[PDB]
Formats: structure tokens, sequence, C-alpha cells
């Protein structure tokens, strides 16, 4: 009766890994920061200098 | 007061108080106008009594 007995806990085992693959993979994607876009450059009021 | 002001269709005036102006030592003055988007206009405006 080994086969009996050996193909029902591979199946268990295959399908808890595929499960857990779900988990890491979705965990992984939304885990992306990126960046902001600075806006057009500042107009010039005005440049001087004092003593 | 308000960081903003707007205008729309029609004439309107705007009223500048700057007590550092005078007019017997300076022919004239300009101003200038800074929009929200950026861009700006000039005008010109003579002191001179006449």
């Amino acid at each position: 009766v080994s086969p009996v007995i050996a193909t029902l806990l591979l199946i268990l085992i295959a399908v808890a890994a595929a499960v857990l693959l779900y988990t890491w993979v979705s965990g992984l994607s939304a885990n992306v920061a990126g960046t902001q876009v600075t806006g057009k450059s500042l107009t010039l009021i005005q440049a001087t200098w004092a003593r | 007061i308000f960081d903003v002001a707007s205008a729309s269709q029609s004439n309107f005036a705007v009223v500048i108080w700057c007590p550092n102006v005078n007019p017997n030592v300076m022919q004239s003055v300009d101003v200038k106008m800074v929009f929200s988007d950026g861009s700006t206009w000039e005008a010109s405006v003579p002191l001179s009594i006449t």
C-alpha cells in the first residue's frame, strides 16, 4: 500500500508551497517607492548683492 | 489677506502703495506682475508731473 500513502503526502507538500509562493509574490509587488518630478524652474524675481 | 487675486471680463484697476517712491527725484517707475502659471507681464508708468 506504499504508493497510496506516498502519493498523498506529495500532493499536500506541493499545495503548501504554491500558496506560499503567492503570498511572497504579491508582497513583493507594490513594494516600489519611485520619485516625484520637481516643478518647473522657479522664476527669478531678483538677483543682487551687498557688502 | 489672501495669496492669490483673480479677475474676469471687463475693466479693472490696480492700486499700489509704496512709501519709498518719491516723485521729485524719480522720472518714472515700473510694475511687474507674476502669474500663477509662472509667466510674467510688465507695464510702464511715467511719474513726472508733466
